Formats: C-alpha cells, structure tokens, sequence
C-alpha cells in the first residue's frame, strides 16, 4: 500500500539524459597520415622505373 | 604515397524519390615507387 | 622558386582543406541563404 | 568589390578573419589575366551549390549560363580558386606564415606571403564565438 | 540630438541602431584600416599643396599607423556647415583676445 | 516539436529580451568616441592620465578589435550566466627579417573553455582556475619537445557547437597534423600550491 | 540629465540601469586596472611630446 508518490508512480515521467555520447573508435591511421597525397586527373596512373 | 583522382565531397545521387538520400565520394589509389625498395613478411609455420 | 616536389604536396593540403570548408559551408550556411531569397521573394511557401 | 556570400569559403575552427587558417574565394576572371601569369601555349581550359543558391537569389539569371563567346577568345573569363593559408610551404619548422595562393585547374599561378586578409565581412546582429552572425530571415 | 521632442527611447529604434552599429565597428572600420594599410604599402602618391600650389609626391610609407588615427563613419550630411560656425564663433573668440 | 498535427510553433521571449538588454549596453559601453578616461588626483601625475588614455584606447580599440570584445562579452554573456575577457603580453618573431614585437593581445572568451573550483566566489579567492585555449605548434616548439611535434572534454565542444548549429569546434578543419601550424588544446592553469 | 521631461523614473528603465552599473565595476574598470598593471610591468613606451 504505497502511501506516497514517488516518481517510480509517476506516469508520463520525463527522464533526463547527458549531452554527449562515448564512442571509443579506434582511428589510428597511421598510414593514411604518413603517405602524404597526390591529386591527379585520370584513374589511371603509371610510372617507369 | 595516395593518389586522389576525386577528392572526398558530400552529395546525392539523382532525385525525384520519396526519401532522403545522402552520399560522400572519396575515389582514391595506391602507388609505389620501386617494387624492391619497401619489404612484407609473412609469418607462419612449417608443416 | 619553391621546387616542384613542394608545390605537388602543396596542391594536396590546400584541395583537402577545400574539400572540407565546402563540406561545412554548405551545411552551415549556403543552404540556408537559398531558401531566406526564396522567402525574401515570396515563392517559398507552398 | 562587393563579393556575393555564395563564391566563399572557410574553415569550420575559425570565428573571424585574424584567426581563420583556410579560407577561399572563387573568383571569375579572363584568360587574358591568367596568361599574364602562366602556360601561354594553352590556354583551352574549360561546384554547382554556389552557382544553384546565386542563381536562386532572383530568377531571371543563371551564373553557369552559356554566355555564348567562344572560349578560345582570351577575353573569355574563368573560375579559380584564390587562397588564404596558414601553413609549411615551407618545412614546418619555419614558422607558419599565412599565404596568398592562386589556382586554375592543376596550375598554380603565383604565391605571395602577406600579414593579411584582403576581405571584410558586413553583419546586423552578430554572434559571439562565430564566423556567421544572425539573419532577418533567421529571425522572421 | 533631438532632445528638443524627437527623443529616440523606442526599443524598436534602439534594436535598428544596434545593428548599423555592428556594421560600422565590424565592417566599415574594418574597410578603411584595410585600405589606409594597403595604401601606405605600395606605388607613389601626390597632394595638390596650396602654399606653394603643386602636386607634392608624398612617399606613402612616410604617413602614420593605424595606432595614432581615429576614424569615424557616418557623418551628416551637413557637417560642413557646423564646422563653420564652430570656426567662426572661435573666430569671434580669438578676436576677443587680443594676447 | 511535439507531434504533427499540433502546429508547435515556438515564442521568442529570452531573444526578443537579451536583444534589447545588448542594445542598451552597446548604447552605452561602445557609443563614445573612446572607452575610458582616467583622472588623477593631483596635478603632479595629471600629465601621465592623458597618456594611459591614449594607451589604452588605442591598445584596445585602434589595435585590438575592442567592439567585437564588448559586444561578445555582452551578447553571448547574457544567456550563458558569465562570460569573459582575458589579456597578455604577445610575443610575435618573424635577408634578416628577423622583426619582432610584443604588444598587449586582448581576447573575448566563450565561457565554455572556463574551469573554477567549488570554493571560490571571485578571480581573487580562487585556489584553482584554469583555461582551455586552442593554440599553434610553433608556441609550443618555441617552449618544448622540438623533436617531437604528432601530438594529437567533449561537453565543452558540444555547448559552444550549440550556441549556433553551422559550426562545430572538434571539427577537422583539414590541415594535415604535422603542420606546424596546426592548432592544439592545451590547459592554462593559475593555481594556490606548494610546487615548494 | 533630462529633468526638462524626461526624468527616467521608470522601474523598467532602472532595473536595466542595474546590470550596466554592474557590468561597469565588475568588469569593465577590473580590465582597465588590469592593462594599466600589465602595461606598467613590462617594455619600453613612447609619448608624442
């Protein structure tokens, strides 16, 4: 016989939350980074050696 | 090194449809200068 | 003056920077300003 | 010149012209200008969101539009893309200077370090910690 | 300037007076330090001197910084005429004094 | 934006308010030909008032961007409880072209890259306090670690990426980490302690 | 100022006079003693005599 009126009776209960999210991600690229980049306009490239 | 022939960009495709279509680009390849120069390993074991 | 081999590394950070700075202002800003003229002329609501 | 906000760009970091690192203008300029600067031997050289959202602000006009002078004529104008950097053109050991740069298509005209960002923005009802203030629109 | 009755406390005047204040301090300031440096960088400049009457090409580089100039923006249309009188009763002034 | 059928517009009190409150500390804190004016009280130091006059004003008004400071300050102050200024002593180092400066650098700052302990009350009896600031690689070389330069909190980012929605601080603004000129977080502390 | 007729003795006007006064002794006189010890701490300074 709950004589009080915790929130847990409550109906339509508007709950709070966090403003941010956790993402651990692991996003090394080490390579990507290490390689530099070189813009070209055909898809098809070649060199000679 | 990383030769980009089109580089990453934010677009859609086509229209006229009945949803909300996103899409990004990022048209990229591998390039090497002398087969010799860099080296791989494989590990593993004798039978 | 700067050697080639520098400005063939200098196209690829100032492409990539501009590939993202279009990425953010088109978002940000630019599709917001198509539609305030559309509403500024009065063809916007249906 | 006044510079319709549609041919800009800048980096999402930044909040005001002393503290960007990269910005940009697209700007359409003559063959005549580009020949001034480069590759004399060729000069047949030959994005759309900017075009779309500068085209929309009346209806009548279109930017990309066939302006109908064929494009061989030197007089012909053409996009490029002008810059503003902070970076190593240098080794990164220098300091990071702040570049002018300008660019066509796989071409780099000419470089110049400057102190300086030629531009100045007009805003009613700015916002703090920002680049982009409020707009009538925004608010009506 | 109009305490006369035109008084100015409407809250919609003040949030209009805002705005055309961001746009002096932010914008138009902004243009004329830009140009002044500009300026006071490049090329070779002439004033038409009156004292002896003739284009005197002052070295640019030899003017002043930002730092030391005040500017202002917005000016009446009129401004001219206040000047003047602002000259003449000083006029009347300095005539009083005969030291 | 309740549900679909409900038409949830929305009022806008707190900007129509903070609106009108920035319009009169602008009218009065930025409207003058000048910021202040100090005043002796005697006749023996009045020489030096007008200099510091001068000084200041031009430091923070002819130099630093003094109206986009105040105005900052006021605006994005007024729904964010406090805001800040903050200033230093600069040290900017450029054939020999070797020219070099300091002058006194005066900074609005977002009071979201601001840290206090729970027992002060004022800048005076803080025991602690700290500042986030976004600074270049080249400060840093010119203090540490030459040899070394990959180095690589988020409610922070997320409260000031919410004072618009265009922006987002953390974003990747596209420069290549390597570069010198990149810019970096680091932790400004003022601190009462015993490094004795 | 205006006791010709505008004699400000609005409730609404006063209680906005109040957060500029406060803005005033918190913050603006604190920035100007702030610079004016910063400044009288460090360098060498000109005056056009």
């Amino acid at each position: 016989n709950p004589t009080l009126f915790v929130s847990y009776d409550q109906n339509g209960k508007k709950l709070s939350f966090a403003n941010w999210i956790s993402v651990l991600s692991p996003q090394d690229t080490p390579f990507v980074s290490m390689t530099g980049k070189e813009s070209i306009n055909q898809t098809i490239f070649s060199w000679q050696t | 090194t990383q030769m980009v022939l089109r580089a990453p960009k934010r677009t859609e495709l086509a229209k006229d449809g009945s949803y909300e279509k996103w899409m990004i680009e990022m048209e990229v390849g591998l390039r090497h200068r002398n087969p010799y120069a860099s080296g791989v390993l494989f590990t593993a074991a004798g039978k | 003056k700067y050697s080639e081999e520098v400005l063939d590394e200098l196209r690829v950070d100032l492409q990539r920077r501009f590939n993202y700075a279009q990425g953010y202002v088109d978002m940000a800003v630019k599709g917001y300003a198509r539609e305030a003229w559309e509403y500024f002329y009065g063809n916007l609501p249906a | 010149e006044y510079v319709p906000s549609e041919q800009i760009f800048v980096d999402e970091h930044a909040t005001s012209f002393a503290d960007a690192q990269y910005f940009c203008h697209r700007v359409r300029r003559s063959k005549e200008d580009l020949v001034a600067m480069g590759f004399p031997k060729d000069e047949i050289e030959a994005t759309t969101q900017s075009t779309v959202a500068w085209s929309r602000t009346d209806w009548r006009q279109d930017i990309d539009a066939d302006i109908g002078t064929d494009t061989e004529d030197i007089a012909s104008m053409v996009w490029v893309y002008e810059h503003y950097i902070r970076t190593g053109v240098l080794d990164k050991n220098k300091e990071s200077k702040l570049y002018q740069v300008i660019q066509a298509g796989e071409h780099i005209l000419h470089t110049e370090e400057v102190t300086h960002i030629p531009f100045v923005t007009f805003c009613p009802y700015p916002i703090p910690g920002s680049f982009y203030g409020q707009s009538v629109y925004d608010i009506t | 300037a109009y305490a006369t009755v035109g008084l100015m406390m409407n809250a919609a005047q003040n949030r209009l007076r805002m705005v055309c204040r961001n746009i002096a301090h932010n914008g138009m300031v902004e243009l004329m330090r830009g140009i002044y440096n500009l300026i006071r960088e490049n090329g070779e400049v002439p004033i038409e001197v009156q004292t002896p009457r003739g284009m005197i090409q002052v070295n640019p580089k030899q003017l002043p910084a930002r730092h030391n100039l005040q500017v202002v923006v917005a000016i009446s249309p009129n401004e001219k005429a206040e000047r003047a009188q602002k000259l003449i009763s000083l006029k009347q002034l300095i005539a009083a004094d005969a030291q | 934006p309740v549900t679909a059928g409900s038409s949830s517009w929305v009022d806008r009190t707190v900007w129509e308010s903070v609106n009108g409150t920035l319009q009169d500390i602008i009218n009065v804190f930025c409207s003058g030909d000048e910021a202040v004016t100090f005043v002796a009280d005697n006749q023996q130091d009045s020489d030096a008032a007008d200099v510091a006059t001068k000084l200041v004003n031009q430091i923070l008004l002819r130099d630093n961007p003094g109206y986009n400071i105040i105005s900052s300050a006021a605006q994005e102050c007024l729904v964010t409880r406090n805001s800040f200024i903050k200033y230093y002593w600069d040290e900017q180092t450029s054939v020999t072209y070797e020219q070099t400066v300091k002058r006194v650098k005066v900074e609005y700052v977002p009071s979201e890259q601001i840290f206090v302990d729970e027992h002060a009350t004022s800048f005076a009896d803080a025991q602690y306090f700290c500042h986030r600031v976004r600074r270049s690689k080249e400060d840093l070389v010119a203090m540490g670690f030459p040899k070394d330069e990959i180095e690589a909190t988020t409610q922070s980012t997320v409260a000031w990426s919410r004072t618009d929605w265009r922006q987002d601080i953390d974003a990747d603004i596209g420069t290549d980490t390597e570069d010198i000129a990149s810019m970096v977080w680091v932790y400004e502390h003022y601190i009462r302690t015993g490094v004795l």
